């Protein structure tokens, strides 16, 4: 049959949490504070013709990891978002084994979220010691934060406060 | 919500594609088999060393006389006779429809029990990869575009030009 | 900074001078048209007391007030005050 | 293949490196050097009011 | 209807004899329901006898208008692009003469495409981009080729919005019936945040990049693709980064400055396009508000309110359905924005808004006609349609007793006068002209009207123009000229190549048109007042609503019982108004060019198209076919042979079609029929008609195909006879 798309007061909320859920570890910069030295920027158009940004940053930009073939990832692994939201519309069989051979009780995990299979090695507290969309919440507040970061400066001027 | 498609001639198309890329196959292998240098070069005089040309366009007759013979007369007499007037069984004649073709006529029927049936076991082979031809010759036909346009460089057309890097054609592999 | 500065205060002297002065003129609403001098609630003079306009319309010159000679013809005079 | 190794300066060390070409050290400690110059000294130290921003 | 309602098919209907009232076209075969199904096609008496969906059609099948102004645009801006001659123009204007179209010469073709600028073949424009085109903060072909693509996006996206209702399963009520909010929001931010945006990419962007164009380069040797951010150093030229201010406020020094805007009114000498200095200042001196002003307010309350003696005790109640007519809620609308259309087609001639125009005369003259028939095509439309309110939009009559059964009780009498005002004038504002060829032809001047026989002495000036130009010395601030250099005093100076505006003189041959206008503006509306007030019930028929607004006519009794109705004073009344504008237009270029345009070379000795002819010979009536139309049209029908060419080959077609709408204007109907019928006989001896019962005009289609082509002949006759005296001297 046709595919489904049900809208409804708001899915646009779950799949808008999850959108910045996605992009609060998108948010990579501070994160992952050692992912930028200075990778943050992009570093466009600053052909061995030209130029960056314009007084920059400077003492390209960079080095670099270039490159093409980035079109091609984005997409081929969107080509897997929405495969993680059918297969697992259920009837199992994923485990496809192998044709011959009984010795293949090793598993794995399960269904996994967190600690993996289960959660596991059930023993544990000592020290570590002494909801939830809270563990979201926080992180726009880690995301349009660097939004203006970019643009972060008054330049002609600067810290009026100081 | 869905469209009132299924042109009930839908199973017309089908049997076409079994035409398109079936006929698509004698070109897959025929084609990237080349042969790279068997030994070395292809020298072809022969039918063409020195009697003034060979084909070309007295070509299409030679090549589509009997290929109008071939293709002319496939879906022709596929199966349908019959073949008269006034009411409908629907796809837009069906003339043929409940009769096969002859009431006490001949040999109409190839084989046994009332049909044209070639027995029901043969879903193995045509399905997957002879209608995978569909789906191959079509981003393998598709390769079509990156085997030779970019048009080696002799020809640029209306000169907008708009961006140089390198050249590309085809041979297999590629840069990355 | 700069004079700025002095004029980062100075937002409180329109900014404050506008919200200050904005709830009362919007207050006691559902009035429209009518107040005192006309139709039927007399106790005349002019009188004294009733806020927004007179105290805020006067800080406009208050801001002026102690900034005054200050940048104006730079300093002069031995202690304008007499005292030491 | 200035930089099939971007090898250069000193091994150590005493500063203003960056040679000699390369040049010079233009602003130096902490700065430049980011590049990276390395490293992060009881400083200087950066943050503002100074440099005593001579200049002038 | 039918199959199948209602649950139970998806299975769409393609296929079964009809629909559109319910003896519907009905087995039985004929021609006339296929003008049917188009005409009234949009229309609500039928769809359903409730409201709920029509407003989620029009709020969709509205949606692709946009989506299409959209389509169209971006080939406009692509065509003003690739099919360049705007890069060639732009560094070479005062001399190029532009061009976007071009045949590819198949058949005869090519005549038509006639050195036109920078180094190529083409046909012309008569419709200023180019000139919008100014503006580029940029400049570069490809790049119009990216504002044009960013148009079909904005397209199939604002064209899915309308698959994104209806076809979807649609808001409803509330949603338009509460009202609210609407104007708080439109006027506030868009009318706002646009002319507010506008300002931003106004000044930042465009100011800057045509401030230093106004002398010389070649593009690119100017204005990159990015080059205007953060960079507020090249805004150096052109004003501060404010320095020492900080949001504007007061505790500000100038001792030499006041930011950009310093506030012009006049003209570029070099670009007399009017300054642009200014054209920031004035848009976000827009916006503010809007800004302030679309925050109005949640309704009645404000109408339900003001009331008095013989006023409007309704006013108070002005309509609980105007949150449901839209019938109404249209016709007032193309009042406004139709009247609200050709009040640009003055401040436009006597204050150009965009670079090099005047000098362009042809391309902002055009814009002043085309600009100028949708500032009455859209106006006897706001009467149509509130005579479709008059006669059904509501269900009951619940409504009752006020400003309107108040204006109706009067109605034998708003209409009373108004006839005798026109009766008036006409006298007043016609016959006036033929006195002068009557006793002009008699021949005494002595005793004519001329702006020099009867009593008006070599003077016009004392009245308010003279007090326009003059005013920079009120309240006012000033700045060098004016508010519109047309006006009575000072200053000359204007254009290099050609010329533009100046003073523009009036008194007598100026005094009477401006009458006959009123006259004509008059006698129009007198017929669509009276038309669209009577709409329903009268002393000629009472029981006359009882169809729709339409309906031929009652029929042959009471005398006449024949025109009535009020589509019918919708087709009378554009009959007229095709003058109302087809003589205004007639008006501005015999004074432009009499006077104005013209042109200028040593001691500025001015040299008019035409040294003004119009002095004493308008006034005649016939100087409007001497001066006019016989004049002029000299270059209509010398136009064979050329590159425009396709405006004398209109010129003769069109001149036709016009001379064939009288057929349809002027006949019968069962005559056709008469006619139509011998032929069906001829048809059936061969056997070849009956089959879809062959049918004669339905009386009120053949108005309709009266009246549209009487004006798209009797107009594109002009179209042509204009494009054919401003291309080509002038
Ligand atoms: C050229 C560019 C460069 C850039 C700019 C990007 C950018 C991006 N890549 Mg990517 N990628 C690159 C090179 C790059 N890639 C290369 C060279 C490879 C080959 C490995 C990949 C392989 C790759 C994959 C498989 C995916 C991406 C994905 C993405 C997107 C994921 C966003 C994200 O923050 O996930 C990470 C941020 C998080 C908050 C997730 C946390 C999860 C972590 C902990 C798992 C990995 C960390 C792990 C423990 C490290 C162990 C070592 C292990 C790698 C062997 C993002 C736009 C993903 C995507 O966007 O798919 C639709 C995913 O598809 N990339
Ligand atoms: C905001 C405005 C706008 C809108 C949305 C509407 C909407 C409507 N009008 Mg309306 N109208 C308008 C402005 C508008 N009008 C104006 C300005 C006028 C004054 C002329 C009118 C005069 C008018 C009348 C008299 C009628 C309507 C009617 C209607 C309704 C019928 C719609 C229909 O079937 O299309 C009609 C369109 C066609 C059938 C297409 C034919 C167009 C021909 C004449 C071509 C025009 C010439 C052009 C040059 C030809 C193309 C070029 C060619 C040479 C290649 C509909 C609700 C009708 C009704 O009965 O109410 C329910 C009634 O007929 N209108
Ligand atoms: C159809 C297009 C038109 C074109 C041709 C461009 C082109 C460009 N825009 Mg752009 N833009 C446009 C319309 C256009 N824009 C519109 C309508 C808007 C919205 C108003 C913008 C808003 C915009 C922004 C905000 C930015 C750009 C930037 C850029 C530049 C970065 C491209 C680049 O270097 O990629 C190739 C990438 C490289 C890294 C170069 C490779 C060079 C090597 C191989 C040598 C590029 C010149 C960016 C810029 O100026 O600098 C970063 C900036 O981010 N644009
Ligand atoms: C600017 C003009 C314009 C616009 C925006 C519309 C819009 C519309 N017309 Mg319409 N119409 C127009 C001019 C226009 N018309 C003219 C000049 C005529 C001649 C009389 C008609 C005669 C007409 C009829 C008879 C009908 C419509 C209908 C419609 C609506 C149906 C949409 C649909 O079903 O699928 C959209 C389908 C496509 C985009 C497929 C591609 C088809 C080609 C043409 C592109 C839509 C609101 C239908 C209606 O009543 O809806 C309100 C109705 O059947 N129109
Ligand atoms: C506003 C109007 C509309 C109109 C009246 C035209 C009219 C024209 N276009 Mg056009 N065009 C438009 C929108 C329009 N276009 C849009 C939105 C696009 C973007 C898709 C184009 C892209 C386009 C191209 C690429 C070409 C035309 C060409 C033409 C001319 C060729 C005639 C033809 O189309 O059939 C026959 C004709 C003058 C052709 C031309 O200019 O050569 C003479 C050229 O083929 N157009
Ligand atoms: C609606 C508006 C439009 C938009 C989108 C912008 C946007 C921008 N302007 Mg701006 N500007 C506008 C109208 C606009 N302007 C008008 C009408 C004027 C004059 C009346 C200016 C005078 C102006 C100056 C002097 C500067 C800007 C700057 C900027 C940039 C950052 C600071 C800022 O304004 O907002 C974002 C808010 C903060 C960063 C705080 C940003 C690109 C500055 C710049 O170049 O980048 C920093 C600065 O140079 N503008
Ligand atoms: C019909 C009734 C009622 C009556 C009897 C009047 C009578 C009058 N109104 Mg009036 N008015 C009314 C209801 C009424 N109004 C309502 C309900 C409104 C609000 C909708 C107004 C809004 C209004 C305005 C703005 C004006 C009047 C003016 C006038 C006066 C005209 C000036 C004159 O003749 O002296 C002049 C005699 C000389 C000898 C000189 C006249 C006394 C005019 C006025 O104030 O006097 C000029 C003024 O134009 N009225
Ligand atoms: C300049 C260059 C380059 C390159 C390279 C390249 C570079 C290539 C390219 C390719 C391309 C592709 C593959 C595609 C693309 C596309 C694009 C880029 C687009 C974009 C965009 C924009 C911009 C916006 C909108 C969207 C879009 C997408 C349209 C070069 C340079 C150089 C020098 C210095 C010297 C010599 C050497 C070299 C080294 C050479
Ligand atoms: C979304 C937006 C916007 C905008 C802006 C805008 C939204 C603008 C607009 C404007 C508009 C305009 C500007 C208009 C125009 C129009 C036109 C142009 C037309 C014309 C014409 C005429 C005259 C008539 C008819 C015909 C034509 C069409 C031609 C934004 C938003 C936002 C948000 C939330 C977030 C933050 C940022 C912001 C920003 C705050
Ligand atoms: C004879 C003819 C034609 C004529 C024609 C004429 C003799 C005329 C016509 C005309 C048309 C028209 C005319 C249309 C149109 C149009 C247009 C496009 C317009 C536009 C405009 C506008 C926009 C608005 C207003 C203004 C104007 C008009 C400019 C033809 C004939 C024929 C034959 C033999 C047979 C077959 C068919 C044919 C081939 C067909
Ligand atoms: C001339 C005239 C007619 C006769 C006009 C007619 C019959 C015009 C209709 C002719 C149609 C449009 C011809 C349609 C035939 C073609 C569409 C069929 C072939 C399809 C094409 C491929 C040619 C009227 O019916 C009429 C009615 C009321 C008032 C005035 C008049 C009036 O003046
Ligand atoms: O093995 C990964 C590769 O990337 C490392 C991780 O190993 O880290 C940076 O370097 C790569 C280039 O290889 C960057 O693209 C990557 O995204 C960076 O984190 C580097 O050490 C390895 O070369």
């Amino acid at each position: 049959s046709d595919p489904e798309g049900t809208g409804g007061f708001i899915e646009p909320k779950w799949l808008a949490y999850g959108e910045i859920i996605n992009g609060r570890y998108a948010m990579l910069g501070a994160v992952g504070a050692i992912a930028p030295e200075i990778l943050g920027k992009a570093g466009l158009i600053p052909q061995e013709t030209a130029l960056p940004w314009f007084r920059t940053g400077f003492i390209y930009n960079y080095w670099a990891d270039s490159y093409t073939l980035f079109v091609f990832e984005m997409a081929l692994m969107g080509f897997a978002e929405h495969r993680r939201f059918q297969d697992w519309a259920k009837p199992g069989s994923m485990g496809k084994q192998y044709f011959l051979g009984l010795e293949k009780g090793l598993g794995g995990s399960g269904e996994p979220a967190y600690p993996g299979g289960p959660f596991f090695n059930p023993l544990g507290f000592g020290k570590d010691e002494k909801k939830l969309k809270e563990v979201k919440n926080g992180r726009l507040a880690m995301l349009a934060i660097l939004g203006y970061f970019v643009q972060a400066l008054v330049t002609g001027v600067g810290p009026y406060q100081n | 919500s869905d469209p009132e498609s299924l042109r009930w001639n839908v199973q017309a198309e089908l049997v076409h594609s079994r035409w398109a890329m079936l006929g698509a196959a004698g070109i897959f292998i025929p084609e990237f088999l080349t042969k790279l240098g068997i030994l070395n070069t292809p020298s072809w005089y022969t039918a063409g060393e020195q009697e003034y040309f060979t084909d070309t366009t007295t070509l299409f007759i030679v090549e589509l006389v009997f290929i109008g013979w071939a293709e002319g007369r496939r879906w022709a007499d596929i199966l349908n006779p019959g073949c008269v007037n006034t009411d409908p069984i629907f796809p837009n004649n069906k003339l043929t429809g409940t009769d096969v073709g002859y009431p006490g006529g001949l040999w109409f029927d190839p084989l046994g029990w009332g049909s044209a049936s070639p027995q029901k076991l043969k879903e193995l082979r045509t399905k997957e990869i002879k209608n995978g031809r569909l789906a191959m010759l079509a981003v393998m036909g598709a390769w079509f575009q990156h085997i030779y346009t970019g048009t080696g460089p002799i020809d640029n057309l209306f000169a907008a030009h708009l961006a140089d890097p390198h050249a590309t054609i085809f041979a297999a592999f590629t840069p990355k | 900074d700069y004079i700025g500065s002095s004029t980062n205060l100075i937002m409180v002297t329109t900014t404050t001078l506008m919200l200050f002065a904005g709830r009362f003129g919007l207050a006691p609403s559902a009035n429209r048209k009518a107040t005192a001098g006309l139709k039927l609630e007399a106790r005349e003079s002019g009188i004294q007391t009733g806020d927004p306009a007179g105290f805020t319309l006067a800080d406009t010159l208050a801001c002026g007030a102690v900034g005054h000679i200050m940048g104006v013809g730079i300093v002069l005079g031995l202690k304008n005050t007499g005292v030491l | 293949a200035r930089a099939y190794t971007v090898e250069f300066g000193s091994c150590k060390f005493p500063e203003n490196f960056t040679g000699c070409q390369d040049l010079a050290k233009q602003k130096k400690v902490p700065f430049l050097s980011d590049d990276l110059d390395l490293e992060c000294e009881g400083k200087d130290k950066y943050k503002c009011g100074s440099n005593v921003f001579w200049k002038w | 209807l039918v199959d199948r309602d209602p649950i139970k098919t998806s299975f769409e209907q393609w296929a079964k004899p009809g629909h559109f009232s319910r003896t519907i076209a009905k087995g039985p075969d004929t021609t006339t329901w296929i003008w049917n199904l188009h005409a009234d096609a949009h229309d609500f008496d039928s769809h359903t006898s409730d409201l709920e969906e029509i407003s989620r059609k029009v709020f969709s099948a509205h949606f692709g208008q946009l989506s299409i102004i959209f389509l169209w645009l971006s080939g406009m801006y692509f065509h003003g692009a690739r099919f360049s001659n705007y890069e060639a123009w732009l560094n070479d204007p005062t001399h190029i003469g532009p061009s976007a179209q071009v045949v590819w010469p198949i058949v005869g073709q090519e005549i038509l495409n006639g050195d036109v600028g920078g180094g190529f073949r083409g046909i012309q424009i008569t419709s200023g981009f180019f000139q919008i085109w100014r503006a580029s903060g940029i400049t570069s072909e490809l790049q119009l080729y990216c504002t044009a693509i960013g148009a079909l996006v904005f397209a199939g996206l604002m064209l899915f919005a309308g698959w994104f209702h209806y076809h979807k399963a649609a808001p409803k009520l509330a949603w338009f019936q509460d009202v609210e909010s609407m104007l708080n929001h439109h006027l506030a931010g868009l009318l706002g945040l646009g002319s507010l945006s506008w300002a931003r990419h106004q000044v930042h962007v465009s100011l800057p990049i045509n401030q230093f164009l106004n002398a010389g380069v070649d593009p690119k040797e100017i204005p990159l693709p990015h080059e205007f951010i953060l960079n507020r150093d090249l805004l150096a030229q052109l004003y501060p980064s404010f320095a020492e201010g900080a949001t504007p406020f007061f505790t500000l020094n100038w001792s030499k400055y006041a930011d950009f805007l310093t506030f012009r009114g006049g003209l570029d000498p070099l670009t007399g396009g009017l300054w642009l200095t200014d054209i920031a200042h004035h848009h976000l001196a827009i916006a503010i508000l809007f800004l302030i002003a679309g925050h109005m307010y949640r309704i009645k309350d404000i109408l339900e309110a003001h009331k008095g003696p013989f006023t409007g005790q309704g006013h108070k109640g002005l309509y609980e359905i105007l949150t449901t007519s839209w019938h109404a809620q249209l016709s007032i609308n193309l009042a406004m924005l139709g009247s609200l259309t050709i009040v640009v087609a003055q401040h436009m001639y006597s204050m150009p808004p965009y670079p090099y125009l005047a000098t362009d005369y042809a391309t902002q003259l055009s814009l002043f006609t085309h600009h100028m028939w949708i500032g009455g095509f859209l106006i006897v439309g706001a009467a149509a349609h509130a005579a479709i309110f008059m006669v059904r939009d509501y269900d009951p009559t619940t409504r009752y007793n006020d400003l309107l059964d108040r204006v109706l009780r009067h109605r034998d009498a708003i209409i009373s006068h108004l006839n005798w005002v026109c009766i008036f004038l006409g006298f007043h504002s016609f016959g006036l002209y033929i006195h002068n060829d009557t006793m002009s032809a008699l021949g005494r001047p002595q005793d004519m009207f001329s702006d020099t026989a009867i009593q008006l002495q070599p003077v016009f000036a004392q009245w308010i123009q003279n007090t326009h130009a003059l005013a920079p010395g009120t309240t006012a601030p000033g700045a060098t000229a004016s508010t519109s250099l047309t006006w009575g005093g000072g200053d000359l100076v204007a254009v290099g190549n050609k010329v533009a505006l100046l003073p523009i003189p009036l008194g007598t041959a100026d005094f009477l048109v401006h009458h006959i206008h009123a006259f004509t503006i008059h006698v129009t509306v007198l017929i669509l007042l009276k038309g669209v007030l009577f709409a329903r019930s009268s002393r000629l028929i009472p029981d006359k609503a009882n169809l729709g607004f339409r309906f031929p006519c009652d029929g042959p009794g009471r005398g006449g019982t024949c025109q009535v109705s009020a589509w019918d004073h919708v087709f009378l009344g554009l009959f007229w108004m095709y003058n109302s504008i087809s003589v205004v237009i007639f008006h501005f270029s015999w004074k432009m060019q009499s006077d104005v345009w013209g042109t200028i070379n040593d001691q500025g000795v001015v040299t008019h198209i035409t040294a003004g002819n119009f002095a004493q010979s308008s006034i005649t009536i016939n100087g409007w076919l001497r001066d006019f139309l016989w004049a002029q049209a000299s270059q209509v029908i010398q136009s064979y042979g050329s590159s425009l060419s396709a405006y004398g080959l209109f010129f003769l077609g069109a001149h036709f079609v016009w001379a064939f709408s009288l057929m349809f204007l002027f006949s019968g109907r069962g005559y056709w029929q008469e006619l139509i019928e011998s032929i069906v006989w001829a048809h059936n001896k061969l056997k070849v008609a009956p089959a879809t019962q062959p049918r004669a005009l339905s009386i009120v289609q053949g108005r309709a195909v009266g009246v549209t082509h009487y004006l798209l002949g009797g107009i594109a006759t002009t179209w042509a006879f204009f494009l054919a005296r401003i291309i080509a001297v002038g």
